[PDB]
């Protein structure tokens, strides 16, 4: 029963920079993976950039070196830095929270999704 | 009489209940050496004298241990000797003749216990029984030394005298089927649950994860538990004996040890797996593949096989004492006898090491969760309750057995066999409890609903 507030998306020229942001309103277990996924026009939902509650991060092989994920102090807010954007980065970005509350498995919390269009 | 349905009112079953069958020489509540079904060997404190009297009674060198056949023969001999003792006596016979079959069996019971002379000592009680004053004799018999030394039995015999029925012994037969249906429910639950789990993981493609690859192994161990171990064990307990031979006996034991070991060690592997999946997920996803996980499973089943079929089929697990030798020789005996080496080794490998690892790992999770990049909310409470169930059920089910399994091999005759088997079965129900703990994921839920079309 928690919410995910996404913000930052919009139209952007080729090579321009954009900053995504996801705020987690509610009670989440201390051990979690907060990240971003995306859906390209006509392609499956791909993982963009996830960060662990223990600081460590993880990126896709097509965004590594261009994208960089970080998070806030205790507000559970994640900021995704997107530099040198490309026309193939045009997709639907979803904010996501992997909660290990039940230890055995993981509860996924999703966002409403934000549109990101890169001018080819 | 046309009576061939369970529980016919007689002296033999009554005495079997009041005494019990023990093949090895034991000491009664008094302190005298007794063997079989309440057969008094001697009043001498020396065990050697008891062995002498026993060897004289049987007709061979028994080494303090007799067989079932010999025990039953001694039992019948003692019963018949008790009856003849009643008929020969001048105080017992007029009373004996003036009693119904039930009360007759009660008197024969008393004589069987404390002897012809001793029972003949009861002047007032027998006088009351002679005039058919059952309640007065009931009150009077409870004021003797016999009622103070063995109250539980005295109450049953006295009640048998007063009521004149088998009320004090009829209820004992109900618990047999009463627990039998419980065992049935256990088998049904285990089989159904684990088959459901395996089917869910195998059929659905969204349940193809490493954790679930371990869950598959656990569910397999519990499946073979509910199919082979538990039913045959139930049949062994209910039918009092074993009707499959020594080969299938030790084979069944091998399946038992193998399945329990594989189950618990798989629980350990799951604990570690979840630790790495939660603490360092990015490394967990890259390092631990499906092939490596299957290698882990193979290794666990190999270790479990080395502590089950290997020592048992090679008779390394076997004991050295006389009763063990007799049971191994007996085709109808499948009692479990082991040495200190195999007991300790198997207990350490199957339970204690996985216990330590699981405790350490879950403690590491609970401790590392408190040092992340973060108000005392409800989520941490819920998680703590979850792990409390995960470790709590496992501990509550398997700890009392492996403690007993390690003590009953040190100090001889400290744990009665009933308790041993009972705790073993409390260990058995954990196999059914597992699919309710490790399959609560949304994917497992959807799978479970879709499988049976709810
Ligand atoms: C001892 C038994 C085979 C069940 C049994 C009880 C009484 C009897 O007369 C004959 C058989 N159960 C074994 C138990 O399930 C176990 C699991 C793992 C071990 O490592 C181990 O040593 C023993
Ligand atoms: C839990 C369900 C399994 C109960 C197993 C009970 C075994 C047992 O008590 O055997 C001795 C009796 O037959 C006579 O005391
Ligand atoms: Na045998």
């Amino acid at each position: 029963q928690v919410q995910l507030q996404e913000s930052g998306g919009g139209l952007v020229q080729a090579g321009g920079s954009l900053r995504l942001s996801c705020a987690a309103s509610g009670s989440i277990f201390a051990l979690n993976i907060m990240g971003w996924y995306r859906q390209a026009p006509g392609k499956q939902r791909e993982l963009v950039a996830a960060i662990h509650s223990g600081g460590t991060t993880n990126y896709a092989n097509s965004v590594k070196g261009r994208f960089t994920i970080s998070r806030d102090n205790a507000a559970n807010t994640v900021y995704l830095q997107m530099n040198s954007l490309k026309p193939e980065d045009t997709a639907v970005y979803y904010c996501n929270v992997k909660d290990f509350g039940a230890i055995i498995y993981d509860y996924d919390y999703w966002g409403q999704g934000t549109q990101v269009t890169v001018s080819s | 009489d046309a009576e061939n349905l369970y529980f016919q009112g007689n002296i033999f079953e009554m005495l079997r209940i009041d005494e019990g069958l023990r093949l090895k020489i034991y000491k009664d509540t008094e302190g005298y050496y007794t063997i079989g079904i309440g057969h008094l060997l001697t009043k001498s404190p020396s065990l050697n004298a008891a062995k002498s009297e026993l060897d004289k009674a049987i007709g061979r060198n028994t080494n303090g241990v007799i067989t079932k056949d010999e025990a039953e023969k001694l039992f019948n001999q003692d019963v018949d000797a008790a009856v003849r003792g009643i008929l020969r006596n001048a105080k017992l016979k007029p009373v004996y003749d003036s009693l119904d079959a039930v009360r007759r069996a009660a008197l024969i019971n008393m004589v069987f216990q404390m002897g012809e002379t001793g029972v003949a000592g009861f002047t007032n009680s027998l006088r009351m029984l002679q005039q058919k004053r059952w309640d007065e004799a009931a009150v009077n018999l409870a004021k003797s030394r016999w009622y103070n030394q063995t109250p539980n039995r005295a109450k049953r015999v006295i009640t048998t005298f007063r009521t004149g029925t088998w009320d004090a012994y009829a209820a004992d037969e109900v618990w047999v089927v009463g627990m039998g249906i419980v065992m049935s429910l256990i088998v049904l639950a285990i089989v159904f649950g684990n088959v459901l789990v395996i089917t869910a993981i195998a059929k659905f493609e969204r349940l193809q994860t490493v954790t679930n690859y371990f869950i598959t192994s656990l569910a397999c161990a519990d499946l073979v538990m509910g199919l082979a171990v538990v039913p045959f064990g139930a049949a062994h307990i209910l039918t009092k004996t074993w009707t499959f031979g020594n080969f299938w006996c030790e084979f069944w034991t091998s399946i038992d040890v193998l399945c329990v070991t594989a189950s618990i060690e798989t629980l350990c592997v799951i604990a570690v797996d979840r630790y790495f999946a939660i603490t360092s997920p990015f490394k967990y996803q890259s390092l631990l593949t499906k092939n490596k996980a299957r290698v882990i499973i193979l290794m666990v089943w190999i270790v479990s096989g080395l502590t089950s079929f290997l020592p048992i089929q090679m008779h390394w697990y076997r004991a050295t004492h006389q009763e063990a030798i007799n049971c191994y020789a007996e085709e109808t005996c499948c009692d479990f006898f082991t040495n200190q080496a195999y007991a300790i080794a198997s207990s350490i490998v199957s339970f204690y090491v996985p216990l330590v690892i699981m405790v350490f790992v879950y403690s590491r999770v609970f401790q590392e969760a408190k040092r992340q990049l973060q108000k005392f909310a409800l989520k941490e409470h819920k998680a703590l309750k979850t792990l409390g169930i995960i470790m709590g059920t496992f501990t509550l089910c398997w700890l009392p057995f492996f403690i007993v399994n390690i003590v009953h091999v040190i100090q001889d005759n400290l744990i009665r066999k009933e308790v041993y088997i009972l705790l073993n079965w409390i260990g058995y129900v954990n196999s059914g409890f597992n699919p309710l703990i490790y399959c609560r994921s949304p994917d497992f839920r959807i799978a479970f609903q879709e499988l049976l079309c709810l």
